């Protein structure tokens, strides 16, 4: 009965693994495209048309 | 009759033709209140009027008991098969198909789609970031080639190296175009494919308006109702002192006159 | 956390998005014109050959017409690149948001139904307790009446 | 089987342990991070919180 | 039946294996590009030079 | 009885349809096998790379 509910616990804990890992992951790959783009181009993409 | 007033003012349509109905309505209640009042005792009213008053109190706990319940009812609860058809009941309001309620998605939930999906695009710029670099080393392998069969230092064979690689970048160049097109094609359908649903979503933003004013109204009314019960109040009040005022006052010296 | 950390998150989900499609379509582009190069370059290697017959004027000529066009063809890409594509992307981003903000618009409207049905509940019984006020009102002015007589 | 049944509970939660101790609060300190460094690099470039832009 | 819930738990062990291990691989694939990009700015200015053959 | 109710319990376990992630209703087994496929599909991705 125990082992049970501990199967249940444990797979939540694994799909929150999951959802960590993809957003780390997501992150990481911002920045890896920011740093070869000149900032200058990646705020036109970010913010342009909302700046006056 | 006080509903179909409060219906009336929650349903901003003052359709002008309901006026004439409503006096009609009050008169009617005016008379048959007359009739009680001189076809039983006061006495017998007010105890009528007490157990009509616990009978609603009684209503009130019993929601709250139920609807409490509700709150405190979150669903491991597997569906019990119980048996018995009588008639049909199949809800107060009348019918209850809709229960899917699933447990609606919690926002940590769609969010993690969110951030998988994200991961989708990553993993396919990487892919297409390999490929191009085959492509790229391909492409300068192939011009190295070309360029050592036009060097018999010939200035026509200069010239002709020169018009080679002109066309070859009016070509990549026009390749590169045509592709941003087409994929600015498919953002474009993908957003028109999904215009449908933000008008959709516009929609129940302004529901949700809508219906937010509509909780609004229904909140001022309580209001009113409300402070016009205390007043109420207050006055039967008065208006039994006033009575026995005019008693004390104008009808009990009379027979000593 | 706060409807602001939530509205902060799915914006964060949304310049992740930006950034990286953004950079997915200019890697598209240019994997596209690679091929297209690769392909015209394999099959204009055997013709180059016989165009060196040709009189230097014709060619000085076509060199001269041939960056013409591609300075046409650039100035057209880059309007593409910098000026419509941005646009499209952040469009698009923005529709990631769609599912979360249905979801809680869901959330809001099951929750609404809630609050006015407890309120319809509270107005109608307020409204019989008035109507028992109204009876008993109704009874002392009519005894009033027939004290008078 | 008492005994192997009860070696199975512990490793589930063993595991269930190494991932909210270990795995996730290394991955949490990672993501907090770098959602500061960012959110820092953009507003120093646009002297604002880049938020406030895209509301 | 016993049996069948050790099945489980072992199918359990291996997903988070799988995404632990895939976490690992991007975290190399990251260093590996942050390596190249630095040695590849140095290639590319060559050969657009041929643009310069003025005299 | 315990031999019964162990046979039940992990029965119970293997066919309840409970949200897990996102907006499907789905088995445990199912949502993992899902999980599986997906981690394969992004680890095929990057060996090609």
């Amino acid at each position: 009965l125990k082992t049970d509910e501990e199967l249940a616990r444990s797979f939540r804990q694994i799909l929150d693994l999951s959802f960590k890992v993809n957003k780390e992951i997501s992150l990481q790959s911002q920045k890896a495209v920011e740093e070869t783009c000149e900032s200058a181009l990646v705020r036109q993409w970010y913010f342009d048309g909302s700046l006056p | 009759f006080l509903r179909s007033l409060h219906d009336d003012s929650i349903s901003s349509s003052v359709h002008p033709g309901k006026e004439d109905l409503r006096s009609l309505s009050h008169q009617q209640w005016m008379s048959m209140a007359e009739k009680v009042w001189n076809t039983h005792t006061p006495n017998h009213i007010l105890a009528a009027l007490e157990r009509l008053t616990l009978n609603s109190t009684q209503e009130l706990k019993k929601l709250q008991f139920s609807q409490a319940a509700d709150l405190s009812k979150g669903p491991s609860c597997q569906l019990k098969e119980f048996s018995e058809p009588i008639t049909q009941s199949r809800s107060c309001n009348e019918s209850t198909h809709l229960d899917p309620q699933e447990t609606l998605p919690s926002f940590h939930s769609l969010i993690q789609e969110g951030w998988a999906n994200s991961v989708k695009v990553s993993s396919e710029l990487r892919r297409v970031q390999s490929q191009a670099q085959a492509l790229s080393e391909h492409l300068a392998e192939r011009i190295q080639e070309i360029h050592k069969k036009l060097s018999d230092g010939s200035e026509v064979s200069v010239l002709t190296r020169a018009a080679f690689d002109a066309e070859l970048r009016c070509v990549i160049l026009r390749g590169c175009r045509d592709a941003l097109m087409q994929e600015c094609r498919m953002l474009q359908e993908e957003a028109a494919g999904k215009k449908q649903e933000m008008k959709l979503l516009q929609q129940q933003q302004q529901n949700i308006q809508e219906a937010c004013l509509l909780l609004d109204k229904k909140q001022k009314h309580i209001q009113i109702l409300i402070k016009g019960n205390s007043s109420s109040k207050s006055q039967i009040r008065r208006s039994s002192v006033e009575a026995q005022k005019y008693v004390q006052d104008k009808l009990l010296p009379w027979p000593q006159e | 956390g706060t409807t602001e950390d939530k509205c902060k998150e799915m914006m964060r989900l949304q310049l992740a998005y930006i950034c990286a499609k953004h950079k997915l379509i200019q890697m598209k582009a240019k994997s596209a014109s690679l091929k297209v190069g690769l392909q015209w370059a394999e099959n204009n290697a055997s013709v180059v050959q016989d165009k060196a017959s040709q009189k230097e004027e014709n060619l000085k000529v076509r060199i001269t017409s041939l960056k013409n066009e591609t300075l046409q063809i650039e100035n057209h890409t880059n309007s593409i690149s910098n000026e419509k594509l941005p646009g499209l992307v952040r469009d698009n981003a923005q529709l990631l948001n769609m599912p979360i903000v249905k979801g809680d618009y869901d959330l809001q409207m099951a929750h609404q139904t809630s609050c006015s049905s407890r309120q319809d509940l509270v107005c109608d019984h307020l409204m019989k307790q008035k109507a028992s006020f109204e009876l008993l009102q109704l009874g002392y002015e009519l005894e009033l009446r027939k004290h008078r007589d | 089987k008492a005994k192997f049944e009860s070696e199975v509970l512990t490793r589930l939660r063993n595991m269930r342990h190494k991932i909210k101790r270990e795995d996730l609060v290394s991955i949490e300190k990672i993501i907090a991070d770098r959602e500061r460094e960012w959110e820092r690099k953009w507003e120093k470039i646009l002297g604002k919180c880049p938020f406030s832009l895209l509301k | 039946a016993l049996m069948r819930m050790e099945s489980l738990e072992a199918e359990m062990e291996e997903v988070t294996e799988q995404i632990l291990t895939w976490r690992e691989q991007q975290k190399t694939a990251f260093q590996m590009n942050s390596d190249a990009n630095s040695s590849c700015i140095t290639a590319q200015t060559s050969y657009l030079s041929i643009e310069n053959l003025h005299p | 009885e315990t031999s019964e109710n162990i046979v039940d319990v992990v029965r119970e376990r293997h066919q309840s349809k409970e949200k897990w992630a996102g907006s499907t209703i789905s088995t445990l087994c199912e949502k993992m096998k899902e999980l599986r496929q997906s981690y394969e599909a992004f680890q095929q991705s990057s060996l090609q790379d």
